[PDB]
DNA sequence: TACATGCACAGGATGTATATATCTGACACGTGCCTGGAGACTAGGGAGTAATCCCCTTGGCGGTTAAAACGCGGGGGACAGCGCGTACGTGCGTTTAAGCGGTTGCTAGAGCTGTCTACGACCAATTGAGCGGCCTCGGCACCGGGATTCTCCAGGGCGG
DNA sequence: CCGCCCTGGAGAATCCCGGTGCCGAGGCCGCTCAATTGGTCGTAGACAGCTCTAGCAACCGCTTAAACGCACGTACGCGCTGTCCCCCGCGTTTTAACCGCCAAGGGGATTACTCCCTAGTCTCCAGGCACGTGTCAGATATATACATCCTGTGCATGTA
């Protein structure tokens, strides 16, 4: 640590701090934020007249009033305003923007009669789609928590955050309660469930080393709300209940439409309902199939704690905060509230370290084929992840080789299997097959595949058609030129030498395509068949002869108008797709479009646009690979492949959005091949590989605990019990899942509560005779002071109730009346305390039990948020009070 | 309308981008900036540019090889007395 | 924290001279390179560090080039640099 | 005998066997003396201590405990001599003096 | 293999500061300006030997060399640390 | 008595030099310089008389070089007269000081 | 051992300078040029000097040749023409 | 037999010195047998190129012998010997006739 | 004892000068300028193509190294010209 | 005489800082090998030294005249101040594309091992090309006398 | 009647033509060293085969900050004006650079001879690279003792 060698040059010393500061340079709102719709007349239509022309931006502002959506607001704020009712604030230049674009350039186009009226309905569908979307943000979705805030003067009123239907956690808002249960009454009543819930993550069964045997069943269980569950998807079940008691992890490898994502709730369900495994779950899902997961566990598991995780930063840092733990501002170790959550895998790699830092009791991960190399960064994400069984939904766990399937294996069970060889249709050695036999053999334990067919009979067949048609003469020499990188036939017509030769197979594709995907290939053609056909319809021959597909394209095309049949054409490249869209606009079919560069609000238009049942469209161009597995364009009835795939399994789901469920005609494909190209080597190294699918996958502390050992705490536990709840008996298995009474049997529960009482007994028998010699408390298993008298006597005041209520309102506790007579006022209370107060309060201590004053006081289903003042004007009533009041109105029941 | 013309693309020259040339102007020191100073920056990084390539493209050449390697750029950098380091290795 | 009126331009070069970043985004100038590069060969290919290698020439060049630019300015009594100043800087030093 | 290093026997760091075989196969010279590796193994080991001297003391300054390159930039631009023999230099991401 | 001279100059930061580290990219540099500042010294020497009809680079084109190379000060340590490395090396 | 105006000689001179190729400083003054600054480094030195000329040519080429640098920087400032902070920008844009 | 040289940077007279201004295109000149420009013709010959002082120290000789200024002037990028190499 | 490789090269500029002077500049350890013809048949081209601008710029001084300043207007006349001896300084050469145009009269 | 000889391209320049210029003459110093020119541009040369043999691990200097460094160090249309002068060169050399 | 709200007080439940067992990542220790550096010995040329020659560098002198030094009037250009107008920076809302992660098959190129031949180094004998010495007579420099080209200022004419 | 502009001429400077005479450019010659020829020999580099990784083309998706378009205000650049400082043009005096000649001698170049230092070759081993593993201090979660604090019950005055 001591240096042993100087510099003795003699230069002077540097000062090498970079850091600086700014301050020497140095001496939450209420604006717009949105516009959503406008109003013809700011305040009255003196006259509909003059209705040509459109308003300057100064007549819109003194003609119009706009819905305004108010910063630091929450949609229910939204006020009609006007240019000169706002005036001047933030966010006007929004305002002026709306003008600009839905009142003047909208009128401005509807005024123009070129518009065609198929145009005008469009623009009309539009705003009706535009402000659609707008109502949705009214309506809450999920109530975060809730505080009794004091406003200015204004007592403390109760707020819920609430997070609003189409939007995420940073639009979060505090609103008046009783507004809220106005509003959405059942989200009021989830947020009560889960506020005091039995299924919580620190109260599971610890399954460690030794799990129940598992019995296979026939019986919907009890616990599944959603519907008529299947019976392939509650064969389905069994299956993964068998996997996890032996300790497994296996594949759900069902087809499309047979209910994946039903099969898997259903699961966690089981999972959690069953063998007390509630603890933290994680589901990672693609962005665009998250909605209908959620939906899925609002449906078949509404009482389990579901969240999804994603959004901006602000968004997710709120969920953090309000929605993890039980307590979070404890600077200990912090608990888990959530049952199940669901992420994407863009957060699995953004959030790693905040997510993976969870002792989580279950994985599964949809669409699993993204895992299917253990070289990426998800691979490597979710290994590190501490998770105890696992599970992977995949329609294609094997697709091009062995070693996809072999780190799909690896996933599951790290070290099990090894998978270290690759076929080969070559050597075709006895061996090989073994090798076969073997790897169908050991992996069948593990793998749950049934088909569209086996299952779902109804379903119309679907047949594949090749056809190989020969290149032209502009396609052959092209051909030529490239085979022999011969540069100056390519060169000759080119703009600047951009036909490069990087990547010869992507230039024989492009070449079996279409001539015209090289540069300067339209003046080649045209010039030299035609010179002077700058007209259309004979730039039209040019389109249809220069290829050998177009020709076969193109009479596909006129036959299959006629008949009463639609056309799916995928494509790999775009380009070819542009080239396509010039045919068919020259033509003059209407036809659709969806390729990468459409974004996600303009393909459900098209999609809709397609499968309306009065469409004029024809064909739909697509490309191969985007869109995702949502995709339905049953309508269409035939699929024309217009370039193939090196993947066998990327094409089989671009035939799968016109041969799905609900399908109802014969589905018809085309293929299209150059003989005598590299096109004819895709097809066959697909070939192998849709039979290597064939023979692998489709051939079928510091101190100990005890046991029922009563302590201490055990007894006091009992003793506030029976100062609450009382009659526990058949009530003991709720107050040991919430966490109330220690891990201890019912049984020894009530033996102590029938010792509790009769030693209560006694002691009112020794106190009667001790009462009248010259005319409370007693210690039970070390508990000093234990009032015998009020505790029966409260015993007995609540099986009062509990038998005057259990019978006569039972299915609606909240309707409830009291008798004609009513008892006497109380002492004149700070709030205007009538008989309604008494009738919440006798429900109050029905629901919510006695001395939980705080949790009477919050709940907006009896009315009584603002009367009663615990603790935060020294108010009259009190904890004291409304029990000596419960106890004298219920006294003034009995006689 | 018109789909299959692979055009109406901006130029890679113009991939520089105005707020680019104003960070490298701030790391040099300057305060405020011509409006004509962003085509004159570009013509002169374009010729800096070919200057060196032509260079780079020369080894490339010579070793009988496609690929431009870091070496090269290095070679071709360290000839007109801009020696760099830091990619040498 | 209200910082004073005419201060941005101050503030941006105090944070970008402590800094050692690239200043222009990399998927523009690797177009760039290769664009200018198709006129000597046809159908070259580059490692990535020899387009680094030459995004950090680049930008060492360009910085230094304003540096002289801006004293040419001073010396005409500016404040803000002109075409005619890179010119001037570029013919002393014996490029023009 | 044991061998001993070249390096050792002068009291050096620097490799004066690599040095040597370096000098024969540059073509400087016909041939090379038996104290021209040594005396220019000592100049090289000389430079890096100086250069490494004062970006140490840069990291130390900014509170950091391990040089990059930036600290090297600082060091050498600071440094009158050092900057006029590294003067048509570019060390890379090192940046500018404030 | 790729031969740098990374370890010795590990054994002189070592010497300097005990208690700092480097980074790879900053290695790097370093090595680059090793490699340098030997081709401009040999160069020099080899020059040196053409202009003087002479066959050996011996220690004093050296240090010739780094009188013109290097500027002022850091001349007069580097002539006597190489000269008392010389002297060194011989009586031993 | 007759008088050309102010710049009209000097335009004239910058003809004449700029046509001849003659040394323009004494060679006798010149030499002395050489001499003074060459003894601060070795005593007793002896000169070729080549090698002052050659110093000659190399001074005088370098300070013509930099008048002409000089003159754009001064222009550059709209002024026609020369200024030592002409000559300092120009030497300060070249690299040397 | 000879006598001391001093101030002979003055025998630079302002006409000498004056012409070396007109060679390279200038019309007028202030009075402060001359003095600056004898300062930086003192440190161009410093420069040179020193270097073929150094050539002529290492060839052991104590005369110093035209070789010797070529050679100092060539290694600081300023070849010259015309004198021998 | 006794014919030099200068005249099998079709050249002026000696091959076989240039040989000699390669094989003794420490360049390499060999020397092809094309690379002296090559680089003899370069250098007679750039001294043709630079004697024939010479020759012309006597011509229009009406000279019959060049000198120092005939080469010197060569080079700073032709746009790429000008870049070739950029750092070049030719002994007797003068400048080029150059006045800028703010310094004219008007 | 006996004056030693010393090189110089002086003939070969002038029997140049006689092919371009047949009645022009050259003096003394601008011959000296010719042979300082001539060095200059092989020392140019021969160091580039050293380089570049030493930077491919060759050993030895070829033809193609010299064109390589004539493409490197010359500019423009200096560079094809010069090129052609030494491909014909060495084409008519080894066909003898 | 008896029931009900107001008040003071006692005492354990929950919050907090601290010592302690646990996990972890960088640091130091041990292995191997293998390749390049070190030790040893020899031949032969390159480098060092002494003696000599002769040239070219330094020093002195004396006259001449070109160039520098210096003084002075005055013209013009440097410079400071002022006013205007427009281009540049700032803010704010909206679009766009960069960055990151991903696919699929093919090829370039580095690294390794191994074979083989043409080419370049090396050498001895020869010979002619190029260099140093000598000589001379033409291109070029200098001088002189006109011819002409250019600068500048004052006066007359012409327009406002 | 006034202001400005064109021109005419006077003088200084530059160009041009002829004459002279000089001293270096270019040719000739003898010789002597380096280029050429012819032969041998070893290894550099070209070619082959094989494995492994990056680069490429043309698509896909998602997030988010950067790029961009526009409105607008004011700070700066630029133009004009006046003053006065200082540089130029020119004449008169002073000084020292230059030229030509001469002499001394210092040191660089040449030659002969010697010896020691480096390349070449060969044997042998450990220094440096790649790899794996034991270890210790720092970050961290947790049990624990201590401490502050909300809370619930028995006594008391007031009303029926």
């Amino acid at each position: 640590k001591i240096p042993t060698r100087f510099s003795n040059r003699q230069n002077k010393t540097v000062n090498y701090n970079i850091d600086y500061s700014d301050d020497d340079l140095l001496e939450d709102f209420h604006g717009i934020d949105i516009v959503i719709n406008h109003r013809l007349k700011t305040s009255l239509e003196e006259g509909k007249v003059l209705e040509k022309t459109v308003p300057d931006l100064n007549n819109c502002k003194e003609n119009y009033e706009f819905l305004i959506k108010w910063t630091d607001e929450s949609h229910l704020h939204n006020t009609w305003e006007t240019y000169e009712s706002i005036g001047q604030v933030r966010g006007l230049k929004r305002l002026d923007n709306y003008c600009k674009q839905f009142i003047i350039e909208d009128q401005q186009v509807r005024l123009d009669p070129y518009v065609t009226a198929e145009d005008i309905e469009i623009m009309d569908m539009e705003r009706e789609r535009r402000l659609d979307e707008f109502e949705e943000f009214h309506v809450p979705e999920r109530i975060i928590d809730s505080q009794r805030a004091s406003l200015e003067d204004g007592t403390s009123q109760l707020q819920y955050l609430v997070k609003w239907r189409r939007l995420n956690y940073d639009e979060a808002t505090w609103e008046n309660a009783t507004d809220i249960v106005k509003l959405a009454p059942e989200q009021v009543k989830h947020f009560q469930n889960r506020e005091n819930s039995k299924i919580l993550p620190q109260y599971s069964s610890n399954y460690t080393s030794q799990r129940p045997r598992f019995e296979k069943l026939s019986v919907q269980p009890p616990f599944i709300k959603g519907g008529e569950l299947r019976d392939f998807q509650l064969t389905g079940i069994n299956w993964m209940a068998f996997l996890w008691s032996k300790g497994d992890n296996g594949i759900l490898a069902d087809e499309m439409g047979l209910g994946k994502t039903v099969q898997t709730v259903a699961f966690i369900s089981w999972l959690i309902f069953a063998r007390r495994q509630n603890g933290p779950h994680i589901i990672v899902v693609p962005l665009s199939t998250m909605p209908a997961w959620l939906d899925t566990f609002e449906k078949w598991a509404p009482d389990l704690n579901c969240i999804c995780y994603m959004g901006n930063q602000k968004s997710r840092d709120t969920i953090r905060e309000y929605e993890f733990y039980t307590n979070p501002r404890a600077k200990g170790k912090k608990t888990m509230k959530f049952n199940v959550l669901l992420t994407t895998y863009e957060y699995i790699l953004k959030d790693r370290a905040e997510l993976g830092s969870i002792k989580w009791q279950f994985m599964a991960v949809d669409e699993a084929h993204r895992l299917k190399n253990a070289e990426s960064s998800l691979y490597e994400s979710l290994n590190s992840f501490k998770v105890a069984n696992r599970m992977l939904i995949t329609g294609t766990p094997l697709q091009n080789n062995i070693k996809e399937l072999a780190a799909l294996v690896n996933f599951l069970m790290p070290g099990r299997f090894t998978i270290d060889q690759e076929i080969d249709f070559e050597n075709q050695d006895e061996e090989q097959e073994e090798y076969i036999h073997d790897l169908h053999r050991r992996i069948q334990p593990f793998i749950l595949r049934r088909l569209k067919k086996d299952v779902e009979k109804s379903l119309p067949s679907k047949t594949e058609r090749i056809l190989r048609v020969e290149l032209s003469d502009v396609q052959t020499e092209y051909y030529k030129n490239i085979l022999t990188k011969n540069y100056s036939a390519l060169t000759a017509g080119a703009k600047g030498g951009h036909f490069s030769l990087l990547n010869i197979m992507n230039e024989l594709k492009k070449a079996s395509n279409h001539p015209y995907l090289f540069d300067n290939a339209e003046e080649r053609v045209l010039q030299k068949f035609g010179d002077g056909k700058m007209t259309r319809e004979n730039v039209l021959r040019g389109l249809i002869m220069s290829s050998g597909k177009m020709v076969l394209l193109d009479q596909l095309l006129t036959r299959l108008k006629k008949d009463g049949h639609r056309v799916l054409i995928f494509s790999q490249m775009v380009r070819m797709l542009d080239i396509l869209g010039d045919y068919l606009s020259i033509k003059g079919i209407n036809f659709q479009r969806l390729d990468g560069t459409v974004p996600s609000a303009q393909r459900r238009i098209s999609i809709d646009h397609f499968n309306s049942p009065d469409s004029n469209d024809f064909v739909f161009l697509l490309s191969t690979r985007a869109g995702g597995l949502g995709i339905n364009l049953m309508t269409a009835d035939t699929v024309v492949i217009f370039d193939s795939d090196w993947n066998p399994q990327a094409d089989l789901q671009a035939m799968a959005r016109a041969h799905r469920i609900g399908q109802k005609n014969h589905v018809m494909v085309y293929r299209l091949v150059s003989k005598d190209t590299v096109e004819e080597e895709v097809l066959e190294r697909a070939r192998k590989k849709m039979i290597l699918e064939y023979a692998i996958i489709s051939l079928g502390r510091a101190r100990a605990n005890d046991m029922d050992s009563i302590g201490e705490s055990e007894v006091r536990a009992l003793y506030k019990a029976i100062l609450k709840f009382g009659n526990l008996k058949e009530i003991l298995d709720e107050l040991i899942a919430d966490g109330t009474l220690p891990v201890k049997s019912f049984e020894k529960y009530g033996e102590t509560y029938d010792e509790m009482m009769e030693a209560a007994k006694d002691c009112v028998h020794e106190e009667e005779k001790n009462r009248k010699e010259i005319l409370v408390l007693f210690n039970f298993k070390g508990v000093k002071s234990l009032n015998a008298e009020s505790l029966l006597s409260r015993v007995e005041d609540l099986k009062y109730l509990k038998n005057l209520i259990n019978s006569n309102y039972k299915d609606d506790p909240l309707k409830f009346s009291l008798g004609n007579n009513t008892p006497k006022p109380v002492q004149n209370w700070s709030s205007n305390w009538t008989k309604e107060e008494d009738e919440k309060l006798l429900i109050g201590v029905f629901k919510y039990g006695y001395g939980s004053w705080t949790q009477i006081r919050d709940d907006p289903f009896l009315g009584i948020t603002d009367k009663i003042f615990l603790n935060e004007s020294k108010k009259v009533p009190g904890a004291i009070h409304l029990g000596r009041r419960v106890d004298y109105l219920l006294s003034f029941l009995r006689g | 309308g018109a789909k299959r013309h692979r055009k109406v693309l901006r130029d890679n020259i113009q991939g520089i981008t105005k707020p680019a040339i104003r960070r490298l102007a701030r790391r040099g020191g300057v305060k405020r900036i011509s409006g004509l100073i962003y085509e004159e920056t570009r013509g002169v990084l374009k010729v800096f540019l070919e200057n060196v390539i032509r260079d780079a493209v020369t080894y490339t050449e010579h070793a009988k090889r496609k690929t431009v390697t870091a070496m090269d750029v290095v070679y071709a950098l360290k000839r007109q007395g801009r020696t760099l380091y830091g990619f040498g290795g | 924290h209200r910082y004073r009126p005419g201060t941005v331009a101050l503030r941006e070069i105090r944070r970008y001279q402590k800094s050692t970043e690239l200043l222009i985004r990399k998927l523009p100038f690797q177009r760039l390179v290769r664009e200018i590069a198709q006129d000597f060969k046809t159908d070259l290919r580059f490692q990535s560090s020899a387009v680094m290698a030459l995004q950090e020439a680049s930008e060492a060049y360009l910085v230094a080039l304003f540096e002289d630019t801006n004293l040419a300015a001073i010396h005409a009594k500016r404040v803000t640099i002109m075409p005619k100043d890179i010119q001037l800087a570029r013919r002393i030093r014996g490029e023009r | 005998a044991k061998a001993k290093t070249r390096s050792s026997r002068a009291g050096l760091q620097f490799p004066v066997g690599r040095v040597h075989r370096l000098l024969r196969k540059g073509n400087y010279a016909e041939r090379v003396g038996a104290g021209a590796p040594v005396y220019l193994a000592a100049v090289l080991e000389y430079l890096t201590a100086e250069i490494l001297e004062l970006a140490g003391n840069a990291a130390r300054d900014n509170k950091k405990t391990r040089i990059i390159p930036r600290h090297l930039q600082l060091a050498v631009r600071n440094d009158e001599e050092l900057n006029k023999l590294l003067g048509r230099v570019t060390i890379a991401q090192g940046g500018v003096l404030p | 293999r790729k031969e740098s001279y990374a370890i010795y100059v590990y054994k002189v930061l070592k010497q300097v500061h005990p208690d700092t580290g480097i980074s790879c990219k900053a290695m790097s540099i370093m090595n680059s300006f090793v490699n340098d500042v030997f081709e401009r010294i040999a160069g020099e020497a080899s020059r040196l030997a053409h202009y003087n009809k002479r066959s050996t680079i011996t220690s004093r084109e050296i240090q010739t060399a780094v009188r013109l190379l290097l500027p002022g000060e850091l001349a007069k340590h580097a002539v006597s640390e190489g000269t008392k490395a010389v002297t060194k090396y011989t009586s031993a």
